[PDB]
């Protein structure tokens, strides 16, 4: 529901403030790891509801390799849920692995969704 | 009058309150980069810019009335704008922004380019006259003037390869600003403080491309459904489009719509003198069915020769009037119509469709 | 330079010479067209114009106008040479009856025909011809302007110039003119060479509106072709440029076109949800008093026609309520620049000016129009809108695979809520 | 086009905005008679 | 041994217990009628016959373990099958009933004849090497030998069209039936009782195609998508045909798949000597990557040239073979392997696919 | 539900002898005159029964000329049927122009089906 862009706008107003950075940051760090997807095989962005038509375009239009990455890592998710197992910390998706690969496009999508409706409101 | 970029402008006076404004990058047509390049990038020029989104600047055109094309031609590629005198400063900036940062981004790529790209070559080859164009040019210059003038996949363009056809072109001296109802000295101020005073002042790595090497005596055939078609091309000097001019204008030609010409005798007839910076074309096509067109031809080549001087004559103002009318701002000519004899003893041959029926060039 | 000349005779002469044309042409019209046929010697108007344009031009360029109303040659040449076009249609027209009693019309039969029939083959000549005759069925404006291959191969000498006749007289015909000449050397010149016989204007056959739907299911075409439109305001009337405002609120869409998916008409957004359109056209036809205002649209789906039929004349709703001002402001720009495009050729100008100086007997420049337009508010448009379209008769017509394009009863329903 | 037929007996008389008037009249007075109707039933 | 209508008869011993029994129509093959109208009638000659339908016939015919084909060449239009040797009695009966009374219903000619021929004709060209040989037929043979193989809707065909075909066509001295496991004496008893002894004994309006007429040093180009091709093609006479086979052995050839030779060295790259009554075609092919392509080309050129005659004659031995292996039945072949050294200047050039590529015939 | 084969069968097993011909056809005329089906503007095979595989196949095999006149015979019965209106005699089907068209592609499609049943049944 929430819109990218405004996550985004909020996340990047906590972190121009090392008073708040230096507080959430490891917050943030340790609630993601504790989140539990990366042990399924799955980044952050894997996660994101798909079922929306910016989000559809989004995809549509990612790369053909990180596409199937994606395919991928969400194959693995559901057969990690359905066989109730999870990878090793070896096989796990290392923190540093969570690239937020596809933000710019779900970003690019908003803005141009954005722009469409501001255009359009006058 | 020019920037420091060598930049040329060029701006005259219209007859109606419409500034038509156009920008023609010399040697970024389909004859200089990779074949099919320029027609892809021509769908891009306008999609994205740094100062503005495709969507922004396409609202705000539309509100302001103007009109924003690209099209690609042999030569140059050019951006044309038509809008209200009062709108001048927008679009000007607007085409600055497009000849420089222009985004070039994947998602219109495969979204807006691809898809219009290939739309648009489809619906073109779709008319057997123009395919047979095509191949006439493929075969009249092996080279350069010889690309096709839109995009086919059997040549595929990746996306970085537009965006490297955009740079080392589009430099100060390889650009030219026409516009008609605009005055020389706002247009010139509007350039200066514009995104073009930010352009290379030469490519560094320009494609430059060589003699134009015509190729005569010729021929192919291209198997085609539907309306079949046959054209002949005679390659031709600059110096001399004025002579063919006039004879197109004594048989006919598509530019100048008349009935009672040597060539309208006969069903779907027409010619027409392609010209370009260092070469041309003068082009006779017949096109409809495949037997009526295999007779057609030939009689059209029996008109083209054979053609009297002094029935030439006459077609001297008619080649000034057609003249006149293709010197349309975005590709204006400087052409000495003279009357003089034109040989077509030289021609290349090209037939479309029903090749069992259509003739080869050993019957003319 | 719009200035007007009237001859020792009622000819006038309008010319609208303007410095920096790319080249100038002269045309003599005479107000009638397929208006002023029927059936029986439909298209004599047509023939007998190609005739006349066929005629051997000293280096000039003939070509034949061919409308519904009015109907001339205009002859096309550089500016320096214009006066040798004035003398040369007098000598034509003078000569009428003269070249059209010993011309031999087989040949021209044909060619005419040829048209006709070319005209049935392009799907949208063929949807439009048909649409302006289904809401005129009845009367003479109903009649193509080209007319058909049967009216045509009987037409006769004789019909002709009863034609010429009727119609080519000093009050039913103005000439018309446009580029760098001198208006005085000109009008000099044809009051010197033309000569034509006397006549009362006929009169203009009367036509009426009447919603009707006309299919030509036709399903070997690739792709579905439909226009939708009421009675528009036409020329002579004061809502001449709102009714070309309001369909420029909707404007063009092509789907294969780089503009498609960022054009401002509310309707290229709506329609590309599912592909729904290939490409549509509005347009505000306008004839001496009467106007058809609509839209001309080519279906690439089979099974997306009732979509776009609802979806279009849905937004038509919204003429009357809900109607922003960024749309008219945007609808009078479009109107603007597109008014001014159509005048920028010399033949252009001489068409429209003759035009106007026929069936209505004044022309506007750009000037009196740019200030007309801009004058138009937005409650200007709604109360035109429920004038002329709000819950107004639709004239329907669809050639190919028309299949899903429901009845009439579905989409009339649709013109209101 | 071609020749549409001849529709003149069929033509209605009567005004272009009037006739779809009494249409709106006489359909708001079918569907208010059927919502009184329901109401009593 | 021959029949009274002049029909040609052969038979010869297999080495398995297979009768392969082939009719060859002359000349009802691609080069004959009008483009196209031989594949439609391949596809006809087994849909259906006044003794049996085309259900019972592939229904009996698969019951009894045979296999029926009809395959379209250039000069003959060959109907083979192939079955045990207890079936002779009724397949030669059935192909009687194939080449007179067959029934041509438009039915059949919208359902299974126009479906199947496009298809065809789409699945083969697809292949590049295969669009390039049928255009370099087609420039090489300018009529006859260079219509194509199949039928294109660029040249319509009506069913009468192959209804008049068949007949005038598919007359006694037209036809020879050639057996591998068959009896000469049963074989001839069988077709003298069989429908062949109805058939015209010479036909009244045969086409009786024109000389076959060479032309060589054109060129031609076909846009592909996908994988591209370059061709080089050399008309032969007949009495060549020995020496270009043994160039081809000394190159390598598709008839003998084999490493090691000179041309296999080169990715994608085939010669092969299409053979017919009077005139062949020396083909030498590279398909691939256009890049690829470019250079394979060049360098299949001039391995064709610069082939030393003592190596050639090594090369006499596997031509030899490579003339047994295509001596199969339906197009048996009486080649004198010479060995001579064969010309190659009077080359034909045809590019397939990524023609900004491919190169030009001047660049051999 | 009955072949068209058998019931052409039937009729020229009845036709072949005039002892029964001379008897029938006059009755069989009357009755087809009185059917009326023809001042619908209707031919006999338009009524036949398409929705059956093999009418269709045989349908989809018609002639161009034939398929389009018989479309707008459909279509005219159909006009009339909704305006409960007749064709006069001048514009009804004359009994001459009930020409069975088509009546041979039914048979064809009626004999491959025949083959195909007897061959598979073997």
């Amino acid at each position: 529901v929430q819109s990218m862009t405004s996550v985004v706008k909020a996340a990047n107003f906590i972190l121009a403030r090392p008073t708040l950075s230096k507080i959430i940051t490891p917050l943030a760090q340790k609630f993601t790891a504790y989140a539990g997807y990366r042990e399924m095989g799955l980044k952050f962005n894997d996660l994101l509801l798909e079922e929306t038509p910016i989000m559809q375009t989004a995809i549509k239009r990612l790369p053909s390799e990180l596409n199937y990455s994606r395919n991928f890592r969400i194959l693995t998710a559901h057969q990690l849920a359905l066989s109730h197992q999870l990878l090793p910390a070896e096989k796990a998706v290392k923190p540093e692995e969570d690239d937020n690969y596809l933000i710019p496009y779900i970003l690019e999508a908003e803005k141009e969704a954005f722009e469409k409706a501001e255009l359009d409101n006058i | 009058s020019s920037i420091p970029n060598s930049v040329k402008i060029a701006a005259k006076e219209s007859a109606t309150d419409l500034t038509k404004l156009s920008v023609i990058i010399n040697n970024a047509g389909s004859k200089t980069g990779k074949s099919g390049v320029s027609h892809l990038l021509s769908k891009f020029t306008f999609l994205n810019n740094g100062a503005k989104s495709a969507l922004r600047f396409t609202r705000e055109s539309e509100l302001l009335g103007g009109t924003f094309e690209s099209k690609v031609t042999r030569d140059a590629l050019i951006l044309n704008t038509t809008f209200l005198k009062q709108d001048l400063p927008y679009y000007v900036e607007a085409l600055g922004n497009v000849v420089s940062n222009t985004q070039f981004a994947p998602h219109e790529f495969n979204e807006i380019v691809l898809p219009t790209a290939n739309a648009e070559t489809k619906l073109a080859n779709a008319n057997p006259a123009f395919k047979g164009v095509e191949k006439l040019h493929e075969i009249t210059f092996r080279r350069g003037l010889g690309n096709p003038l839109f995009y086919n996949e059997s040549t595929p363009i990746k996306l970085e390869e537009v965006a490297q056809f955009s740079k080392e072109q589009f430099s100060g001296e390889n650009i030219s600003i026409v516009a008609e109802g605009a005055n020389e000295e706002d247009l010139t101020k509007f350039v200066s403080e514009s995104a073009f005073c930010y352009l290379p002042s030469s490519s560094s790595n320009g494609a430059k491309a060589l003699p134009t090497n015509t190729f005569t005596g010729q021929e192919a055939r291209v198997p085609s459904s539907g309306a079949s078609s046959a054209l002949i091309g005679i390659p031709v000097k600059p110096a001399d489009f004025g002579k063919y001019e006039v004879l197109s204008a004594a048989i006919g030609t598509s530019t100048l719509p008349s009935t009672s010409t040597p060539l309208a005798q006969i069903p779907g007839a027409t010619s027409h003198l392609y010209k370009y910076q260092d070469a041309g074309l003068f082009v006779i096509s017949v096109s409809g069915e495949a037997s009526q067109v295999a007779q057609g031809i030939k009689q059209a080549k029996s008109v083209a020769e054979s053609v009297s001087s002094s029935a030439l004559s006459e077609a001297v103002k008619a080649a000034e009037l057609s003249v006149a009318l293709q010197s349309t701002v975005d590709s204006p000519l400087n052409v000495k119509v003279v009357a003089e004899e034109a040989p077509i003893s030289k021609f290349n041959y090209v037939a479309v469709g029903d090749l069992d029926v259509l003739p080869y060039a050993d019957e003319l | 330079g719009v200035k007007y000349t009237t001859l020792s005779n009622g000819v006038t002469v309008a010319t609208e010479t303007n410095p920096a044309a790319k080249t100038s042409s002269v045309g003599l019209f005479f107000g009638a067209g397929s208006r002023s046929e029927h059936s029986h010697s439909n298209g004599i108007s047509a023939l007998t114009t190609n005739v006349l344009a066929s005629q051997s031009a000293k280096g000039s360029l003939l070509t034949a106008k061919n409308d519904r109303e009015f109907n001339g040659i205009i002859a096309q040449t550089t500016n320096d040479n214009i006066t040798e076009a004035g003398k040369l249609i007098a000598s034509i027209a003078s000569n009428a009856v003269d070249i059209v009693e010993k011309t031999d019309l087989t040949k021209h039969k044909q060619y005419l025909s040829a048209q006709a029939s070319a005209v049935e083959a392009d799907p949208k000549s063929k949807v439009l011809s048909h649409l302006y005759s289904s809401a005129f069925q009845g009367y003479s404006l109903a009649l193509p302007t080209l007319g058909t291959t049967e009216s045509v191969e009987n037409l006769e000498n004789q019909d002709s110039l009863r034609h010429l006749a009727k119609h080519l007289v000093n009050n039913n015909t103005v000439i018309a003119a446009s580029g760098n000449f001198d208006h005085d050397k000109l009008a000099d010149a044809i009051e010197a060479n033309l000569k034509i016989a006397e006549g009362v204007k006929p009169e203009i056959k009367p036509a009426s509106f009447l919603g009707s739907e006309v299919r030509m299911r036709d399903d070997t075409l690739p792709k579905a072709y439909i226009s939708i439109a009421v009675h528009g305001e036409g020329l002579n009337s004061p809502n001449y440029y709102l009714a070309k405002v309001a369909a420029a609120i909707y404007g063009d869409f092509y789907l294969h076109s780089t503009i498609a998916k960022f054009t401002s008409p509310k309707l290229a957004s709506i329609v590309q949800e599912y592909n729904i359109v290939e490409s549509y056209n509005h347009y505000s036809k306008s004839f001496s008093d009467t106007g058809i205002w609509g839209y001309y649209a080519e279906i690439a789906d089979k099974f997306t026609v009732d979509d776009f039929t609802h979806f279009s004349l849905k937004e038509w709703n919204r003429l009357s309520i809900s109607i922003s001002e960024a749309e008219v402001a945007r609808a009078k720009a479009q109107v603007k620049t597109a008014l001014a495009k159509e005048l920028a050729n010399s033949f252009a100008v001489t068409s429209d000016i003759a035009e106007k100086v026929l069936l209505v007997g004044h022309r506007q420049s750009l000037r009196e129009a740019f200030e007309k337009i801009d004058a138009i508010k937005v409650n200007d448009v709604k109360e035109w809108g429920k004038s002329k379209v709000w819950d107004r008769d639709i004239v329907i017509s669809g050639t190919g695979l028309i299949e899903d394009l429901l009845d009439y009863n579905r989409n009339r329903n649709e013109m209101a809520m | 086009n071609y020749q549409q037929p001849d529709y003149s007996s069929y033509l209605n008389n009567k005004s272009g905005q009037g006739s779809r008037n009494f249409t709106y009249f006489m359909v708001g007075s079918m569907g208010l008679l059927s919502a009184a109707g329901a109401k009593s039933t």
